[PDB]
């Protein structure tokens, strides 16, 4: 039985099938929303959560950890929807021939929302970060906790939290914000070391706009709320506001070509 | 009938050679290919590819169902067998035409009758074919006429080759016209294949091969019925399309040529194996991580393979063919020597140097008027000065020292300079020879030394044996490595079997 | 000679090109352990970074 | 292991083993301690730990052989690897087989179905892996790179948190 | 009095040709470049290569000192200026006669007068080459391939037609002419022979005529040049035109004793980095692929390879596909694959618009005639075609008798 | 200034004057 070459699929049997099964998964893991969902985001002018880290890495240097992680809630439904990455990218890569530990979160799935598998992955690499004394750089983008998953999601935040703690004075730890930051997200970048926001697209807030106007009437933008400009000039918790994503690396690798590894090695 | 849609079924260079022909004919063509094949150019350039199973020639195009059901599923009308696999399988063509497929090819009565080395013999009797009296002959000259012959009995011979720089009997470099011929000689070679091929009945495009001694005795050696891998020496000199022209007999049309072409200037082909010329030529896989082919005037490239090609131990090793022609025997081989020096294949062995030595050496060069190659001469008087290939791998201790090439202008002229990375024009860092990536035994393990094929299996299970016993054959690129027990002792675990696949290290047998 | 040498990979020069080259080439070719921050760390009195961190820096060489 | 923890040498284990060997002369031998040794030593150890699964890699061996689990610092596996509690013939062997009484040509074909499905859903890299219980599946010539950039990255490992005392104890 | 080493002086297709019969030869083929072309293939298939400097055809490559300049460095004994640049010019081939060099080309004194229109037509007068007094509504161009020679022997290596043109630009290019009738091929020959012996040139050349529908054959112009159509002639009738240049310029007689027969057929299509769907302009970029047609029938000639960076600075052209078979029809067959089969990524070609025209009923005509003329490209074929969508350090060095320039990359981690 | 060097070259001796300042 012979098979069109669109059709055909070498015998997974063979190495060379599950050689070529991982191609397929790992080429799966591109796109895990579907093409649709990254042609979508060009559109609006706006790198990838992977493309974020090629850029922001030297290149080829990025080696990724738990690619292929997939969520196990089975709240509400969630187990008909498990998309590859959980939509964090995690991983480390060179910044300059130096190492550094990097994450970057993924708006396209669940909007960026925390869940068990994405916080696992932050997690892990907080923990790799810590033990080798290597930078931390944090790329955020999502909307709180996913609320299908419920407590787990703040578990794992308290985790986040507790090892951004630990990590405090040992490691710098640089928190680039690229989207909105809302709701328990905001508090890993307020306990790393810099903040760099991306001026008009970047917003952290605790509590949004519809609740602020249901318990008090104000009636505020996201920007007006928690843009790059407010949290650089009002609240003060931002330290750099670049013009764009590609200023906004620039300065990141500046910040890292002034620091040390380390709280113990010599400087460059 | 008439073809209106092929299949091939081929891998490599012959593959691509008749898509293109099909779709100069404007016919659509499909190919099939093997697991392995999956990036092979032909399953991109054919205008759809159906996929084989199996790893093997043997299972993948040696199934005549695969074939078949290939054929029906793709409504392909015609075949075309390639060189290797069924070109002379006198049963697959009987099969085909049982399928009311337009078989692209000789009759299955010719294929198994001249297939018959007998029947051949009494057939060269009846045609009066110069036959060799008795006699062996010591440095013979391996010549050939290229034959068109139509459904109707024309023959034409297309024109000479000569073929007589071979190893193992397989060929390396060959020419066009057979050079250094009396007319004489020519007469008797052109009548003696037309004779041969209409005494047969044959039909289609076919080969006759002689020998010739030094005494000038023209000798017929064989008839091999397919378009021989050598046609495009005789395209390039006689003109003809012998693929299309293999399209025109199939359609059951005339030939169109009445007469005998007359060859214009001369041609070179060189089969650009991946075999390594240094060692014993031997073919060894491999990846091409660079291929850039020889181009521009008097140059003709058919490869199967690129940039990025891998090469599996289960197929031949030929790679591709550079051909080459000129005016005159001179100017060809000077094209020759330019476009040989323009070729750069890299990750894998190929005899490329040879054709580069061969190309310059006296004894293929000639007087003008005879020269010394024969059958045996690669073998017997070629000074092998080809160095094993290495790639590469670093091996003496300067060799691992980091290296930063620089192009330099110096006086205008463009000097390009490689700069060691410690040079006194890495703290503690020691340099010493870096130990071959080899192992360097007493164990009880029977190891396969490469991956290929269990194409024989020598021991049973409980047998004792004795060092230098042979345990198991490997097909590897069709070459045969007899595998032996190392030490004396008792097959106590046999994991291969006949047709296994079979991987570099695998444990074969345990002797104890 | 294992050196590693400089290498003209393509062309010749005559030897005033060369003595141009090499000259232009060639033209153009304590431990003091106070107050590392080793000491500055503040560590736990059972903290294993004593061992595999203070003395793997005070005593290394 | 131990040698090369007091000497700093990393560590680098390539997997493939079905683990422990059953037998009585093997527990009258006592793999169970000796085992015990093995688990200490892992995870006593402070130098950097990288693991590479070379197909199967099961129960014990696949805890032994430096598991993200006792601590190995990064997990990489072949496609070809398989990690399971016991490998497809003895999941077969012990659960399914034992409850026909007869061997007969039904239970050959329900338990090489059954070898099948588990070579494909079980024993395969991908649970793993989407647990995060390694951390790639690589292809096999990635692997001298990426052990390069691996122990780069893992080169001034400080491994802790760990309370200092006397000694550690050992099955012993 | 013998050539042994040759400096090609220009860039491109031209300079890897010469450059490999040079080798062909036995040669040392000498290569120069600008720096935009200091990757370009030529320079690393020449024998030995030298800078001119400068980003422009005026700073590089047109300046006598210069090429005369690199001539005496190289101790090239002869020049070879290709075609264009200085390919033309009488005062540069003076110049390198002065500089007692072999000039690869015919006399400055019939470069001088066929340049002029004025003598060349008293020249075609004298020799009674056909002239028309009218107008050519529809012109098909034909050119003669001569080889002529110091001794005043000559060939006509054959026929050609160039009538694929825009804005006088050829871009589709055949040999032997077809349709014309045997008396147009005598009378063209002839007239070739006759025009170039009276000029006394005595390099290879091309003679170029037009041909009306009336099929009145009338005389245009003598290029002086190797032209860049040769290719179709040296697969048509195997002359290797440029080795005959070489064999003239030593003034060996031709051994070639009549006009070789043609072999078969052939068609050169020139792959310009021009936008056929954009009216032809010119762009610039990077050539990030190319993949020549292989194979039977194909020969390439290609002054660009993938990763090329290709600028404004100079001629369009990358590449030249010829294909060749024993008729008209099978040639175009073999073409109608060759151009499926190339594939260039990152910049415009006009290689759509030659699937076009080798698919074109106005081109493939009928057995006894077609259509097409020297102005049928831009009034009557449909464009159909989909329009396409750090500096290095200088050292300034004596060394005894010399000064020298040493250059190296703008940064050197050198040790 | 120049700087002038004296360089040998197979043993053939040639002087060189480069700039004082490289
Ligand atoms: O495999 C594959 C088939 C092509 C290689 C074998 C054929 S046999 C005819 C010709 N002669 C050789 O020496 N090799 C090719």
């Amino acid at each position: 039985v012979t098979e069109p070459s669109a059709e055909h699929q070498v015998d997974i049997h063979t190495t060379a099938g599950k050689l070529a099964d991982l191609k397929r998964r790992t080429e799966e893991t591109l796109h895990p929303v579907g093409e649709a969902a990254v042609d979508k985001v060009h559109a609006k002018g706006k790198l990838t959560a992977r493309e974020r880290i090629l850029a922001l890495l030297d290149e080829g240097s990025f080696v990724e950890l738990d690619a292929l992680a997939k969520h196990r809630s089975t709240n509400f439904g969630l187990e008909k929807n498990r998309p590859l990455g959980d939509g964090v990218i995690t991983g480390y890569g060179t910044i300059d021939g130096r190492d550094v530990c990097i994450f970057s979160q993924d708006a396209t799935v669940f909007g960026g929302s925390l869940g068990e598998v994405y916080g696992e992955k932050i997690v892990k690499v907080q923990e790799l970060a810590i033990k080798t004394g290597r930078p931390l750089i944090g790329i955020n983008d999502g909307a709180g906790a996913r609320i299908q998953e419920g407590v787990v999601s703040l578990g794992l935040y308290s985790r986040i939290f507790h090892n951004n703690i630990k990590a405090s004075g040992v490691i710098p730890q640089i928190s680039l914000i690229m989207g909105a930051a809302a709701g328990g997200h905001v508090y890993s970048p307020a306990l790393t070391d810099f903040v760099v926001m991306v001026d008009q697209t970047s917003q952290m807030f605790i509590t949004g706009p519809d609740v602020i106007k249901t318990v008090t009437g104000e009636d505020v933008t996201m920007e007006e709320l928690g843009g790059a400009h407010t949290h650089m000039a009002k609240s003060g918790t931002a330290h750099y506001v670049a013009s764009g994503e590609q200023d906004a690396f620039d300065y990141v690798r500046d910040l890292l070509s002034y620091l040390p590894p380390n709280n113990y090695a010599d400087p460059p | 009938s008439k073809i209106s849609k092929v299949l091939v079924a081929n891998r490599g260079e012959i593959a691509v050679r008749v898509i293109r022909a099909a779709k100069d004919a404007g016919l659509a063509s499909v190919a099939v290919y093997a697991e392995p094949d999956a990036d092979a150019p032909h399953v991109r350039l054919a205008d759809e590819a159906f996929a084989l199973g199996g790893q093997t020639s043997a299972e993948s195009y040696l199934v005549f169902e695969k074939i078949l059901d290939a054929a029906e599923k793709s409504g392909a009308n015609a075949i075309h067998p390639g060189y290797g696999f069924l070109s002379e399988n006198a049963d697959f063509a009987q099969a085909v035409i049982d399928a009311g497929l337009i078989w692209i090819g000789p009759s299955p009565q010719s294929i198994r009758d001249l297939g018959d080395k007998v029947t051949a013999r009494h057939i060269a009797a009846r045609a009066k074919a110069p036959l060799v009296p008795g006699r062996y002959l010591d440095k013979p000259r391996h010549v050939e006429a290229q034959v068109i012959a139509d459904q109707h009995g024309n023959v034409v011979v297309a024109g000479t080759r000569d073929c007589s720089l071979q190893r193992r009997f397989q060929k390396l470099v060959e020419e066009a016209p057979a050079p250094f011929l009396t007319d004489a000689q020519r007469k008797e070679i052109h009548e003696s294949a037309k004779r041969i091929c209409k005494e047969a009945g044959y039909y289609g495009a076919g080969t006759v091969e002689y020998l010739v001694g030094q005494d000038g005795l023209i000798s017929f050696l064989e008839v091999n019925t397919r378009l021989q891998v050598e046609h495009p020496v005789t395209e390039e000199t006689s003109g003809i399309d012998l693929v299309r022209q293999q399209f025109k007999i199939a359609n059951g049309e005339p030939l169109d040529i009445t007469e005998d072409p007359t060859p214009r200037g001369h041609s070179f082909e060189f089969r650009i194996n991946g075999e390594d010329a240094g060692r014993g030529f031997l073919p060894a896989p491999g990846p091409v991580t660079k291929f850039v082919a020889p181009t521009g005037p008097g140059v003709r490239m058919d490869s199967g393979v690129e940039t990025g090609s891998v090469i599996g131990g289960q197929f031949d090793s030929m790679l591709a063919k550079l051909i080459v022609t000129g005016a005159t025997r001179e100017e060809a081989l000077e094209r020759s020597r330019r476009a040989l020096a323009e070729f750069t294949v890299e990750g894998l062995a190929t005899v490329i140097p040879f054709h580069r030595a061969v190309v310059s050496d006296p004894a293929f060069i000639g007087d003008g008027e005879k020269f010394d190659v024969h059958t045996r001469w690669i073998e017997t008087e070629w000074n092998n000065t080809v160095e094993p290939f290495t790639g590469g791998d670093p091996i003496e201790e300067e060799d691992t020292v980091p290296r930063q090439t620089v192009v330099v202008e110096v006086g205008g002229r463009r000097l390009e300079v490689s700069l060691p990375g410690d040079l006194a024009i890495a703290p503690g860092v020691v340099r010493k020879k870096p130990k071959p990536r080899k192992r360097g035994a007493s164990g009880d393990a029977v190891t396969a030394p490469m991956q290929g094929t269990v194409v024989k299996v020598a021991v049973e299970e409980g047998q004792e044996v004795s060092a230098g016993d042979l345990v198991v054959v490997l097909e590897a690129m069709k070459m045969e490595n007899p595998v032996t027990a190392h030490k004396d002792g008792t097959i106590t675990g046999l994991a291969v079997e006949a047709g296994a696949a079979i991987t570099q290290g695998t444990v074969i047998a345990e002797i104890k | 000679d294992h050196e590693a040498h400089i290498k003209v990979l393509r062309g010749e020069p005559t030897p005033e090109e060369m003595a141009a080259l090499m000259a232009v080439l060639a033209s153009a070719g304590e431990r003091n352990m106070w107050g590392h921050p080793v000491d500055k760390l503040r560590y736990s009195v059972f903290s294993w970074q004593r061992v595999t961190l203070l003395e793997r820096t005070h005593m290394r060489r | 292991i131990r040698f090369c923890d007091s000497y700093n040498l990393p560590l680098v284990f390539v997997v493939d083993t079905p683990g422990a060997m059953p037998g009585v002369a093997e527990e009258k031998g006592g793999i169970i301690k000796r085992g015990g040794r093995f688990f200490n030593a892992i995870v006593e150890a402070d130098v950097p730990k990288v693991t590479v699964i070379i197909r199967k890699a099961y129960g014990g061996g696949y805890a032994v052989m430096g598991s993200k689990q006792l601590s190995a610092d990064l997990n990489f596996a072949w496609p070809t690897a398989r990690i399971a509690v016991i490998g497809a013939e003895g999941a077969a062997q012990l659960l399914v087989k034992r409850f026909p009484d007869p061997n007969a040509p039904e239970v050959q074909k329900i338990r090489d179905d059954f070898i099948e499905g588990y070579n494909l859903n079980m024993a395969t890299p991908w649970i793993a892996a989407e647990r995060g219980y390694i951390d790639a599946v690589i292809q096999p010539h990635e692997t001298r790179l990426l052990l390069r950039k691996s122990l780069r990255l893992l080169r001034d490992k400080q491994n802790g948190p760990k309370v200092q005392r006397k000694h550690g104890l050992l099955p012993l």
